[PDB]
């Protein structure tokens, strides 16, 4: 019932729900990795379609 | 197939990637309540045991 | 796991949780009974004397 | 002592009633959380009995 109302009242809201470095880092590597893998499959599409 | 199949793992994740920006108080309150209730609901699990 | 993030993501979400107008009665109806109930308690431990 | 008891039923209400803003995000968000989490216990409980 309670920790929401003190959530909101603790520091400035501001720098609360910060994203770490190792978040950006996971980010940047994943949608790397999402694009290449379409890509993959792109190319397996053109090669059974000849 | 294993192609699609990591695609299939990694897309439900990284449609928040795409969309990410460093200001976006609307992602930073939903992910606060998400936290928030999955806090309440595993402290409870683990105690009572439910 | 999602109806929370599908309800958050509706826009006007003022809109989406505009409280009863039984209820803004309610609440004041009860700041009004705490009010009068303190000046009452107040007025009974004063005349005590 | 019957005023007493008055007091201390209503307070824990009045308390949060007496903070009333109607521009004021945060009471809306906690309202959300606070209902979403009644409904899914509540479904829970009809369904498998906990």
């Amino acid at each position: 019932s309670e920790l929401l109302a003190n959530l909101y009242s603790c520091g400035d809201q501001n720098t609360l729900m910060e994203e770490s470095a190792e978040q950006a880092q996971r980010r940047d590597e994943m949608l790397r990795m999402y694009h290449a893998l379409k890509e993959a499959l792109s190319i397996i599409g053109n090669i059974n379609t000849t | 197939n294993k192609l699609q199949s990591q695609l299939l793992s990694i897309e439900k994740e990284v449609e928040e990637y795409k969309n990410f920006r460093p200001d976006d108080p609307a992602r930073k309150t939903k992910a606060l309540l998400q936290m928030v209730q999955q806090f309440a609901v595993d402290f409870e699990k683990r105690i009572e045991g439910s």
